[PDB]
């Protein structure tokens, strides 16, 4: 939510897209492609398994403690017992509520992170060569073949090569 | 013409509703429970030994009463107490009954010392109708009860030293008688009195003679004391009467040890986490099962649910 | 020549200081409190049943001082004491007051039903000067004072069984005489024995001679001591001498009720959070006005402010 | 603070804003205005809305406690009694504390976002017809009347029609 | 050509790693210690007001053993006891010794103010050889151990109004005899009874004559008792035999003194914070030295290190 | 980490800047230059400053409390004592876990934050005149000595100087 991403400026997700957690859809004269970026998908995993490592199997060990029922009503000493578990209780589910709201959030948050540096990275790559539409697609002002859009997803392409091609376009009457 | 390139994320038909700090109700592609919920109903006997108290509560097989014979000397991470449970012996209480039953139950042993306490001029092994064991008149098998010899039942001054490396555990009593009869008949006299010493403890108590309500058809009572010594201490028994007498000392350990009230079976399997309602899995953070557990445990919670997400905020097409 | 246009944000003239994880000290355009600080000074009297004790205490209500007849048979969610209250009768102590105190209050009525007891030999309704009712000579409603018939008290063996579905309470006493006379008047004889029993309990309770400082002209003392009976269980009253005797059992209840003390008067108005300050407002989560509270209440903190932002960083022209 | 926008690039609030949280400044040919954006408003407004739910009028039943004020000294017990109220209420003072202290650095941070969230959408909405002066405003190079300027804010801006008159003023030399 | 203009941050060759939410190893470029593990091993004497007891429990001080004549009327903030301490005088217990020691360690005075009891018809000042006191049979400072006069102990009846500000702390005993000989010297006669009382309190006490365990060549014990009075209140001693009287009340005060268990030296040197190890800095939020601790202090968690970052990540060339 | 800067486009630190935690490196025809911009770098120490006030020296005074071990076994009221320190213990060293992972997770995204800040208001301020290469250099299109270079550090550059030499060689062929 609070980089404007994910349920902002990319209108909705792909179901379409079961291979990776963020990606590139192009069209180009080839046809419509579909490709899941890997590298984004794993940042965003791990930072979840992260989370995951600190609260699962992490149990503390605990022996004889007070006695929690009682058959008999014994007043003063019992109050205390029964207080005692009452407090204690009351101030762990305070703190599984709190975490689990506030880790809630940041994974929501560092997962649209995620894909607003994909989107990024992705744009300074391009330099000249295409603009931002606003809807998380690049018009490119150049032919662009199925090679040339894997050499943006791998991060090899040459924007120096397509320039003329590209400003020719961009700056056209 | 050039081309389209569109960056964006994965999404799927059906998401999960998790809390926020800003939003009671947001949709993730996934999430995971953090609160255990359930148990299978069973009391798994690994990896803790787990020892079934049956019909016995764990006084009445450290008394020594005849049902709970065949707990003699046994050791556990964790006595189960049924609530079937009944006692079938003399009728007793005990005083601050809760801080036996704890230190006991913490010990995590029964293991039994005999000692051989200078008696003489009095009647050992007193027994009663109350307390039957193997057909025959019986009693706690750690307590020795002494009557008079030939009509006369002089004062007791019996004295045993704590030579060991650990602290002795005592387990004495005082017989109330419930009439005239009850006092004549074992002691052939008025009143006993017994004073339990140390040099740095005594316990003092009176015999009340007087009726109580029949229990197992007898109006007497057995009130029941303890008492620990310490490495190079002594203890003192003095006695003119009415006196329940140990027939040893019990060792006192520490360690995990602990005791439960349950009705859950005990099953053939292996679980690191006890509750009273049986074993519960401990992957998860969080419990709500019950308050009371024994093992490595999730920490218990009102709540019954807290997803956690896993995925991003899910925008479906 | 074009056009120039403005990306910006709202501010005020008087914004409010808020703390965060880096600034102490960071001003935002609004805030909320979130520690409530104050009350209006008086408890409200719904929607929690208020039971004010006026000059009484729970315990002489209880016992029947003469002053507390007013108060047979109540019920409350919330009993307040007031520290002006007094005791008008003979004088007593309670061992263990803040247990009896505290169940009593928690079980939330002073429901008696009276029994009838058979006290065949002995004179009933003995009274005091101490404990005028109606300009006579009284004693405690709930107590039956019993003294000797024709110079003689027989030994007293009297049942009662508890056939309900509720534990009975039973509220009785001991007559420490404060001379020789205090003793021979009442039961003309030595000495008394007191053993209240059931099938699970025995409490026993020796008189002992002796003057105590006079309250209210008075050099004796009453020991007032309790008994729950189980359904099923019968209590046994052993006596040979100075039995403060009950009239019958109070009920026992469990549920939501409670005792304060507190000086602050009772108003006409609904509030569901009671400090001993006075009723307080519950829409905060925090409060700062006494660590006592009964109701639906927020919870005590050591701060008397934190405010929360509800707005955006405050940068003013 | 921690985007940059609030109390970074731009340099102050607007206090003639009364009608919204975010906004709008302009000049033209037929003079200077402003408006309130009411979705980043309401965004905002909704997510603080979000955290005062979990907080106003939440409060726990509590009935029969122990004891905490004493007229006598008992030792032992009334320590024990005296302990576990002390304890309990520094624990709570201090998730009340942190609670404060982590939403307000949450809440300055959100409303920051939304700041520039909506700088941002504005920016790719205009494509090639402006630039960023990085104080928050842009220099539009085409004539913009009023009904233009109501367009770039309504999200209905075609920056089509006025491209050949922007670059031209642009690359002018 | 033009130029080429990069932004960046710096590193460090040496990281530290420290957790995070989402990664428990990552390398910033520093950190600070946030968990406080070591002590010097001193406690140091400022600036709180320490009272080192050496061979003297409180306990013993309060009573006033010999060897604990020095610390006659001392004030604390924190009374230190050492392992090696031993009683050297009347064997003696305390019913409640826990509680007795605690309201004197948080009262933080021994002040005493002598009184002048009625003791007519009995001899004072009773001494024993298990008690030396300059070389001379001695007794407790605090205490006055009342034997017979011409062969006759009448029945005492002695009292005491307190008319101060303040509450007073009365202490006092019953002698248990060994055997019937130890009971005949001093009272010559059978037995004593023991009521001390006030307007809202009684205790009452029983002698009981029996051999115990030998503590520096005696079996007779004196169990310690104590009672507080109220200003507007009265102290009445009502006796016929075997009281170990009050010579006078400690003042109880209110206040922030305690008393710690440690065997750590004494220093001279500055330090706000004490544990038993020792004192430690309180710069830091947290320590794992000791739960135990006085004065201000950081809490005590069972980290041994937690590192807060105070730098960026690392990020090295 | 959740703003893509540090240990993301820049692809590592500079052990050889001393004198601050941000700053500038350059080319151009008069050599290559290190300049450390203090702006930044106090923005970040002072909120680190800032949660170091709130937790060194902040320690609070306990004095009379319960007794914590024992000599003697005593059942009930013993049990009591030890869970509630037991209890009270684990509280507070989850408390102390929490807060330096949320912390340590919150230093370092703000200083990831002021990295990114420093970058885009230096883009900004070059307007038309530079491209971003993606890697947080800036391609210069123009002559720019060391005055100039110093210029862009101190905020008074003027993209209007030199934006004729820079348009024409940045839409060459
Ligand atoms: C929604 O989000 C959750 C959490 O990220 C995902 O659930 C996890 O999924 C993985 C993989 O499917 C699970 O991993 C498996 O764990 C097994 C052990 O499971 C038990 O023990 C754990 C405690 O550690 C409990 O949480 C769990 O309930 C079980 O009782 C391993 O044995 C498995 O290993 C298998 O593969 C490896 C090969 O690498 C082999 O070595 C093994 O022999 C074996 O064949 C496996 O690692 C994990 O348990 C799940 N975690 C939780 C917390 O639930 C969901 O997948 C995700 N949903 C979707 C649709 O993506
Ligand atoms: C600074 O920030 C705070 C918090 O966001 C704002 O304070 C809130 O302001 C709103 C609107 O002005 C208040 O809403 C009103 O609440 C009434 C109930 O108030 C009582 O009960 C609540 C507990 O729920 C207490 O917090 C409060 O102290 C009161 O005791 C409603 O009855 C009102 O409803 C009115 O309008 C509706 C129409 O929609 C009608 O249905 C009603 O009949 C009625 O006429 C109203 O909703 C809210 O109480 C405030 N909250 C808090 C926590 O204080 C400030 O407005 C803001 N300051 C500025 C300058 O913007
Ligand atoms: C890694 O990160 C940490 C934390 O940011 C840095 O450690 C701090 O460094 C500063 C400066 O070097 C230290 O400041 C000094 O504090 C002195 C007091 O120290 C004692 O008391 C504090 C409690 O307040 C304890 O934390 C500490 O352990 C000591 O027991 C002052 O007296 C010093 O003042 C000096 O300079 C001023 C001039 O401005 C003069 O007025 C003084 O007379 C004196 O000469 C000084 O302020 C600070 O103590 C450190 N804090 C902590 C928490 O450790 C590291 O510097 C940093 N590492 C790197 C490599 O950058
Ligand atoms: C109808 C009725 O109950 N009448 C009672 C009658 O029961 C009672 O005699 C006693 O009865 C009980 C059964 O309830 C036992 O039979 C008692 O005998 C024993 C016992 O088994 O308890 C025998 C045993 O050998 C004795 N052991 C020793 C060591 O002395 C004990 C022991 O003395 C007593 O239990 C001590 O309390 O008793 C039998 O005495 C008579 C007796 O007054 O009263 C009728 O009213
Ligand atoms: C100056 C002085 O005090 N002299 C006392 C004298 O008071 C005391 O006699 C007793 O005085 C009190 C008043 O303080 C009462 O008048 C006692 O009478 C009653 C009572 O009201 O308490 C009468 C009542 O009917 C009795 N009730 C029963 C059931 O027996 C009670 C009861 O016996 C006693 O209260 C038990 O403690 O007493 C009156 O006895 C004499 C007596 O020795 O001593 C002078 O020194
Ligand atoms: C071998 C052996 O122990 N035989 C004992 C013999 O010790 C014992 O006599 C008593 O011995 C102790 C020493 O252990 C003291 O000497 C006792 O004398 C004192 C005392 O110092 O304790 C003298 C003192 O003046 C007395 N004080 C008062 C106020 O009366 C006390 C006091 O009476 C008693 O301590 C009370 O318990 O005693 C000495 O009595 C004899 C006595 O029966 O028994 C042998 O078997
Ligand atoms: C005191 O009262 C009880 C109750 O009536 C008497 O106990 C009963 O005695 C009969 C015959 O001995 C038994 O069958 C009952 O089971 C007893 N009932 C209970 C409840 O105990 C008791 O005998 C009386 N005591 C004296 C000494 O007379
Ligand atoms: C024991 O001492 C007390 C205190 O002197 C005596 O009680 C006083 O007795 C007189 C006259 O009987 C009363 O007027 C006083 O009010 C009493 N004062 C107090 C404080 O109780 C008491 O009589 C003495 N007891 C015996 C048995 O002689
Ligand atoms: C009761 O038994 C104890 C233990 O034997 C006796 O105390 C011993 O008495 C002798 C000689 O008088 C002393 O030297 C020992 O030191 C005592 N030992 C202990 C452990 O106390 C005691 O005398 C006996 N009591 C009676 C009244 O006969
Ligand atoms: C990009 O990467 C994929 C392998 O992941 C490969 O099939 C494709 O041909 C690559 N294209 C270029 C232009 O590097
Ligand atoms: C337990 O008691 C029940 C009911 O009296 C009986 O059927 C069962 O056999 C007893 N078991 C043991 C082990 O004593
Ligand atoms: C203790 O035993 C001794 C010696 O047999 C005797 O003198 C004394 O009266 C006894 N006391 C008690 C309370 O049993
Ligand atoms: C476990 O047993 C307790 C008995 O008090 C019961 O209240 C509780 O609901 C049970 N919980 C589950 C999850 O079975
Ligand atoms: C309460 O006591 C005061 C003072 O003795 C008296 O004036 C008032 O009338 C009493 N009220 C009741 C209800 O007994
Ligand atoms: C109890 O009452 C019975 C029968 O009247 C009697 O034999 C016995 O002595 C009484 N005991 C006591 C302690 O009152
Ligand atoms: C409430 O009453 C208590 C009495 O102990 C007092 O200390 C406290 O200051 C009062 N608080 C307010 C807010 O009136
Ligand atoms: C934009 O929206 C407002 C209504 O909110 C309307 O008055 C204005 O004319 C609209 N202009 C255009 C060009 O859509
Ligand atoms: C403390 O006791 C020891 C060992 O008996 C002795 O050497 C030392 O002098 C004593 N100190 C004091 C102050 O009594
Ligand atoms: C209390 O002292 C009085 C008067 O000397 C006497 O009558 C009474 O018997 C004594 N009682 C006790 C228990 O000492
Ligand atoms: C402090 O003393 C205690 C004694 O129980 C010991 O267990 C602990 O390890 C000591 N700690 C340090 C840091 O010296
Ligand atoms: C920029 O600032 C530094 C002083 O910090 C100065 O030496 C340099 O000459 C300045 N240059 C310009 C062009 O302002």
């Amino acid at each position: 939510g609070i980089f404007g991403a994910i349920a902002g400026f990319i209108e909705n997700g792909w179901e379409g897209m079961v291979d990776g957690w963020y990606g590139f859809r192009h069209q180009n004269s080839e046809g419509i492609g579909q490709a899941a970026d890997l590298k984004s998908t794993q940042a965003a995993i791990d930072q979840i398994n992260g989370k995951l490592n600190r609260l699962i199997g992490k149990t503390n060990e605990k022996f004889h403690q007070i006695e929690k029922e009682f058959s008999e009503v014994e007043g003063r000493i019992q109050d205390l017992e029964k207080y005692v578990e009452d407090t204690k209780i009351d101030l762990w589910s305070y703190n599984a509520e709190l975490l689990v709201a506030l880790e809630n959030q940041h994974t929501i948050d560092l997962t649209d992170s995620e894909m607003n540096k994909l989107f990024e990275k992705t744009k300074k790559q391009l330099r000249e060569n295409a603009e931002d539409m606003g809807n998380g697609c690049f018009k490119i002002y150049h032919k662009c073949d199925n090679a040339c859009i894997g050499s943006i997803r791998n991060g090899t392409y040459d924007h120096d090569v397509y320039r003329d091609e590209a400003l020719n376009n961009r700056f056209q009457i | 013409p050039g081309a389209t390139l569109c960056l964006g994320h994965h999404a799927v038909p059906n998401g999960t509703i998790v809390k926020t700090i800003t939003n009671d109700q947001i949709e993730v592609t996934n999430a995971t429970e953090l609160v255990q919920s359930s148990s299978t109903g069973e009391i798994c006997d690994s990896p803790h030994q787990i020892l079934d108290g049956e019909n016995c509560t764990l006084i009445d097989a450290l008394l020594g009463d005849p049902q709970c014979d065949g707990f003699q000397n046994k050791k556990w991470d964790l006595f189960v107490e049924r609530s079937k449970a009944y006692s079938n012996c003399y009728p007793y209480d005990v005083p601050d009954y809760a801080s036996l039953r704890s230190l006991v139950a913490s010990s995590g042993t029964l293991e039994f010392n005999n000692e051989s306490f200078n008696w003489t001029g009095v009647t050992q092994n007193g027994t009663s109708s109350a307390c039957i064991r193997r057909s025959n008149n019986s009693f706690f098998s750690r307590l020795n009860w002494l009557t008079h010899l030939k009509f006369k039942y002089p004062a007791l001054n019996v004295t045993m030293p704590n030579n060991e490396k650990f602290d002795k555990l005592y387990i004495w009593g005082v017989h109330h008688p419930g009439t005239d009869n009850d006092q004549i008949f074992p002691y052939a006299q008025a009143s006993g009195r017994i004073t339990v010493s140390t040099k740095r403890s005594q316990q003092t108590v009176i015999p009340n003679i007087g009726s109580r309500p029949r229990v197992r058809n007898i109006p007497s009572r057995i009130s029941i004391y303890w008492t620990i010594v310490k490495p190079g201490d002594i203890l003192l028994i003095n006695s003119t009467g009415n006196l329940i007498a140990p027939r040893g000392y019990f060792k006192i350990r520490s360690g995990k040890s602990s005791i439960m009230r349950s009705d859950a079976p005990i099953g053939k399997c292996n679980s690191e986490c006890i509750t009273p309602n049986g074993s519960i899995p401990n992957d998860k953070p969080f419990q709500n099962v019950n308050r009371i557990t024994y093992g490595a445990c999730p920490r218990y919670v009102k709540q019954n649910t807290l997803k956690l997400a896993t995925g991003m905020r899910n925008v479906p097409e």
